[PDB]
């Protein structure tokens, strides 16, 4: 229960739940759960709507100095309407504290975005925005990061395939690069080792 | 725990003035620094005189592959087919089927260098020690079709390199 | 006094004391047309209050970085006026209604 | 620089003549280029953009929400040369 | 003004980079840094392979030090299944770990000198890189790309023959930085290409996340060590640099320090290794010895599925900062508990750092632009990806 | 229901497109001689038009406004003579095969859907 187990920190999650319930007091108005788990890391949600003010507010100080948007860590699943998981990593520098703050959205709700309040978010923004199509708020160019010029798709919508419908070559007569119609040769031979027989009981999402 | 760098401030005695307003004329200390790399004329070159000299290898080293026999010169392959589950860029294919002996043999073994990342699994993960990444490295083709192997070129670099191979896994075998 | 702040961004505003009694009274002065009722305004009175008169306790520059157990608390008259924006910021998300709108319960059903 | 307004309908119907999607029969002093001739809108910004790409001042196309008979281009253009005489 | 297309094809580009100016006289107005270029895309590739597969992912992203980005994985990995590793592994993670760091420092002091058209220092050290790629050869049988540290931990024992000659490899390094001293550090030209240059408001930095020395250079104090001694540091001995007046001068000069403290602790780390197991017990997560799993039935058994379907997390999404010499690095971890990640983002510690350099840019001469990306260590490779 | 993008209705976003199209049409002789495209100008304005066709069927306005800020956006690449003339050139795919609607010649191509 030691030489491999690695020790659960009680304290640091004391303090850390405590101050949890604290904030669930100061902003009850957007933050939901106060989620405290033995990694000593803490997590509290955000209505969409609710983006801007709440964030500001984590930059001032209360007991907390939120200083420095260190991520916008995006997830995307397709079952929930609300497909988009977005994400604010935070790390109280003052405190050392550090916490999870996470929302939701549609492919059509405009997020708000924290340009104006952490800037670090100009190109969380573009990623965000051209790997995904979560639009946002008001930016100064949502002009595409990484993926190409004419480049139409959006990678890590977790949809279209890992290949993507596009495979560009040089060609001869036109004397230039084209994109071309993907034919991967051998394809991508996908194991499917998911395992039958539960391993952890405790977890387990019921039938109902 | 922190330290500050620099931050030190310069005497203003005339001494140490002077001098560094000689520092600032005769330049002095670039003669200094200059002299230094005076003290690498003198030193012996480092170059390796390749090819008639190469660099030190550890036995471990990992470079181009070689299926390998028993000492019987039965093939160890039993076609387990699970370091085509672990080639990380998945660049390993078989077909296993069946010897007419009734063994599990691969009828078409084969990896291209094209997409092998040369992580060196395979050598760790074979249960009968099958395929090995041999010691080989200088094998540069003109073509990119020579880099497809077909199991009977990882056969044939088995044959070359067997006496070699089965030395280095003498010398490691403890470790793994 | 100690020369040099050592930090790139900061400079110095000597008397620190007065411009931070300037930040208690102002932050204090914009908590008290916010509403009793919002949760933040009694924990930002708390805060204004204890750390006034803990600058209080102590006269010196000196000492006073070790009464709020704070090195350079020449930054916190910095984030005092953050605090004070923040405290700006109150009056227009109003006095907190619990809750708005509530995620469909598949949202933060982890796993899955 | 008189700006005739009979000339001025004469000018935009001359880029009538070089503009290519309506038929020359087709063009008239008051058919409108939505509701009556059968081009369609992007022909309606087609025009509308040669024409005062002609005329050298920006049509805001809320113009175009009025646009209308081509009699009302010309009444734009005695309300935008402002010279009507 | 006059728009022009930088990099790749620049040695000061250095492949990757296009950051557009549009010059005026040779003063920079708008000076955008374009990027993916590089973008490997690995976030979704990551996606669909079973958590050992991932490992090689994280050589292939700081090309330089290797030791300490898969360090990064198996925390964070380590982490999620709750297994504490045997001491030895601990104390290997921060002896190549630190001599990562030797690579990495080495590397950015020689090339930030190459800019600065020094030429020499490259060619008096690298003589020493080799000098320890011969050392990841001795223990991974790769020069570099070295797979050797692992969410167990490690995949082997280090050979007896190292101990000796790693201690004679640092018994006369340290000569070899005095030459440095005795140039750049007072030479007179290097002064004035880096004095007052892209200096930072300790503000912006906190804005934008900036960690590491291009912190503590501006005077910021923050540390992923000392402030949490998430390894064997707690036990190591060191001492932090931090700069005064945000020039390039004092990043360098503490560089050059924290080269003198991995000198410092690479002494301690082999002054401490406890004999044990370089790996877990469990073979539920670490895979048999050759000579255990070939009679044994149940060590083969787990083998076999580690090596097929390998060990399963328990479900949850984690986020793990790391203390790469360059910053905070990021581990997102997306886990369905399958072995196969959910997702999995990869802050880089540059990214914020090249977010930062434009505003650093407008204003300055073209050489200070040259100047600044030499400033901030950054290897392109983590940034785009 | 939903909170929009921009336009409410469809004439709000109407009024966008055309400020879009026009921002094309007029730019498009500046693309030609900035990459020296070989094309007749008028094949531009052509592909123009076309582009602007197979955006026919949405009738959201926010896919509308969506799809003018993404129009945009590329608009934004071509202007500041980004790209190249290759990904001006990708709108085209004359490197492609032409594809046969027609039902009978899909019988003969290969076994397809
Ligand atoms: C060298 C040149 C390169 C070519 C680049 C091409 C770039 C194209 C950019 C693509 C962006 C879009 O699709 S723009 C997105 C807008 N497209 C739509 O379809 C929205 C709904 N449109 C309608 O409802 C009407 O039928 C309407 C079609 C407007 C007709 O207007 P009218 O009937 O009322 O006159
Ligand atoms: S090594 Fe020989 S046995 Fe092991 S998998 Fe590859 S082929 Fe099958
Ligand atoms: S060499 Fe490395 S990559 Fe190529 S197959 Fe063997 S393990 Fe997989």
């Amino acid at each position: 229960t030691r030489p491999t187990v690695r020790p659960r920190n009680d304290v640091a999650h004391k303090q850390l739940s405590a101050f949890g319930e604290y904030v669930a007091e100061i902003l009850p108005k957007y933050v939901q759960q106060v989620q405290v788990s033995c990694f000593n890391e803490l997590e509290v949600c955000i209505h969409p709507d609710g983006v801007i003010p709440v964030l500001t507010f984590l930059r001032d100080h209360t007991n907390a100095q939120f200083k420095s948007l260190v991520d916008l860590t995006a997830v995307d699943v397709p079952t929930r309407q609300n497909r988009f998981e977005i994400v604010y990593n935070l790390l109280s520098l003052r405190f050392n504290s550090r916490i999870r703050v996470k929302t939701y959205t549609d492919e059509l709700t405009p997020i708000e975005s924290a340009v104006s309040v952490f800037k670090a978010a100009n190109w969380y923004e573009r990623e965000i925005w051209d790997m995904f199509g979560v639009f946002f708020a008001n930016h100064p160019d949502l002009r595409r990061i990484l993926t190409d010029y004419g480049f139409e798709g959006h990678p890590f919508r977790k949809d279209f395939p890992l290949s993507g419908y596009v495979e560009l070559r040089y060609d001869d007569e036109v004397k230039r690069v084209v994109a071309e119609p993907v034919e991967l040769a051998q394809e991508f031979r996908k194991f499917d080792l998911n395992s039958p027989w539960e391993a952890f009981p405790v977890y387990r999402q019921p039938p109902e | 725990t922190y330290k500050y760098v620099n931050m030190q401030d310069p005497e203003m005695d005339m001494k140490s003035v002077t001098d560094r307003a000689a520092r600032t004329l005769l330049w002095t200390e670039l003669f200094r620094g200059l002299g230094m790399t005076l003290s690498y004329l003198f030193r012996e070159p480092a170059t390796i005189n390749y090819p008639f000299e190469k660099g030190p290898l550890s036995p471990r080293f990992r470079g181009e592959h070689a299926l390998r026999r028993y000492p019987s010169g039965e093939e160890r392959c039993i076609a387990c087919k699970l370091c085509e589950a672990i080639c990380p860029a998945q660049a390993i294919t078989i077909e296993a089927e069946p010897r007419a002996d009734g063994s599990r043999r691969t009828t078409r073994y084969d990896i291209d260098m094209t997409k092998c990342i040369y992580c060196g699994f395979c050598q760790e993960a074979c249960p009968v020690d099958a395929i090995v990444e041999g010691p080989n490295f200088e094998f540069s083709t003109e073509t990119h079709e020579e880099l497809l192997y077909n199991k009977e070129k990882l056969l044939n670099n088995g044959d070359k390199w067997e006496a070699e191979i089965a030395a280095n896994i003498q010398a490691d075998y403890l470790y793994r | 006094l100690k020369k040099t702040t050592g930090l790139v961004g900061l400079a110095v505003c000597n008397t620190p004391h007065e411009r931070l009694r300037i930040l208690y009274t102002k932050i204090l002065d914009v908590l008290e047309e916010i509403p009793k009722n919002a949760a933040y305004r009694k924990y930002t009175e708390q805060i204004t209050n204890e750390k006034l008169a803990m600058v209080k306790a102590e006269p010196d520059v000196k000492k006073l970085e070790d009464q709020l157990q704070g090195g350079q608390l020449e930054e916190v008259i910095l984030q005092a006026e953050h605090e004070l924006n923040l405290a700006r910021k109150m009056r227009e998300w109003k006095l907190w209604e619990p809750l708005v709108e509530e995620p469909p319960a598949d949202q933060w059903k982890w796993p899955i | 620089p008189p700006l005739t307004l009979e000339g001025i309908q004469d000018r935009v119907l001359y880029v009538l003549k070089l503009y290519d999607k309506i038929d020359p029969e087709k063009l008239s002093v008051n058919s409108h280029f939505m509701k009556d001739l059968g081009l369609d809108s992007l022909d309606q910004v087609e025009i509308i953009m040669a024409m005062e790409d002609e005329f050298g001042f920006e049509i805001p196309d809320i113009d175009a929400e009025k646009l209308m008979c081509p009699q009302e281009i010309v009444d734009y253009i005695a309300d935008k040369k402002d010279v009507y005489e | 003004n006059i728009t022009l297309n930088f990099g790749p094809q620049h040695p000061a580009a250095h492949g990757v980079l296009r950051l557009v100016m549009e010059l005026s006289g040779e003063m920079v107005r708008k000076c955008d840094p374009h990027i993916g270029l590089l973008h490997r895309g690995t976030e979704k590739l990551i996606e669909y392979k079973t958590y050992l597969q991932a490992l090689p992912y994280f050589d292939r992203l700081d090309y330089v030090s290797m030791m300490c980005n898969e360090q990064a994985y198996s925390l964070a990995v380590e982490k999620l299944l709750n297994i504490r590793p045997p001491p030895r592994a601990q104390w290997i993670r921060v002896l190549f770990g630190e001599i990562t760091r030797l690579l990495n420092h080495i590397m950015a002091v020689t090339t930030h000198a190459l800019d600065l058209g020094a030429m020499t220092p490259f060619f008096w050290l690298f003589e020493e890189r080799e000098k320890m790629f011969e050392f990841y050869e001795r223990v991974s049988g790769a020069r570099m790309h070295a797979a050797y540290i692992r969410p167990g931990g490690v995949h082997q024992d280090l050979p007896l023959g190292l101990m000796d000659d790693i201690y004679q490899f640092s018994k006369n390094f340290s000569l070899r930085l005095d030459e440095l001293e005795e140039l750049l550090t007072n030479n007179r030209i290097w002064r004035n290409r880096t004095i007052d240059i892209g200096v930072v408001t300790a503000e912006e930095a906190l804005n934008y996340g900036f960690s590491g020395v291009m912190l503590r250079g501006s005077g910021i104090q923050w540390d992923l060590r000392k402030t949490q001694p998430y390894d064997v540091y707690d036990q190591v001995e060191f001492d932090v640099p931090v700069g005064s007046r945000g020039d390039c001068y004092d990043r360098y000069l503490c560089r050059v320090e924290e080269m003198r403290q991995s000198l410092r602790i690479i002494a301690q780390c082999l002054n401490k290794m406890p004999p044990g197991e370089i790996k877990v017990d469990d073979a539920k997560v670490s895979p048999p010895k050759r000579a255990e799993m070939k009679t044994s039935m149940e060590s083969l058994i787990h083998h076999f599925k580690l090596y097929t379907e390998g060990y399963q997390v328990p479900p949850g999404a984690t986020y793990t900062a790391i203390e790469a010499p360059k910053g905070e690095f990021g581990v997102y971890l997306v886990s369905d508990g399958s072995s196969r990640p959910y997702r999995c983002k990869i802050k880089a510690p540059g990214f914020a750092h090249l977010a930062g350099l434009d505003k650093m840019s407008k204003g300055h001469m073209l050489a200070d632009v040259v100047a600044i990306i030499g400033t901030q260590d950054i290897v392109f490779g983590e940034v785009d990806r | 229901f939903v909170k929009p993008i921009f336009s409410r209705d469809m004439n709000e976003a109407k009024r966008r497109v055309r400020e879009l199209y026009r921002a094309w049409y007029r730019e498009v002789p500046n693309t030609v001689h900035q990459f020296q495209l070989d094309i007749t100008v008028k094949m531009g304005r052509d592909k123009v038009r076309e582009m602007f066709m197979k955006n026919a069927h949405v009738t959201d306005p926010r896919v509308v406004d969506l799809l003018v800020i993404k129009g945009k956006i590329e608009l934004e690449e071509t202007i500041k003579v980004w790209k190249q003339r290759t990904h001006v050139m990708r709108f085209f795919h004359e490197t492609e095969a032409p594809r046969p609607k027609d039902f009978l010649s899909k019988f003969y191509v290969g076994h397809d859907p």
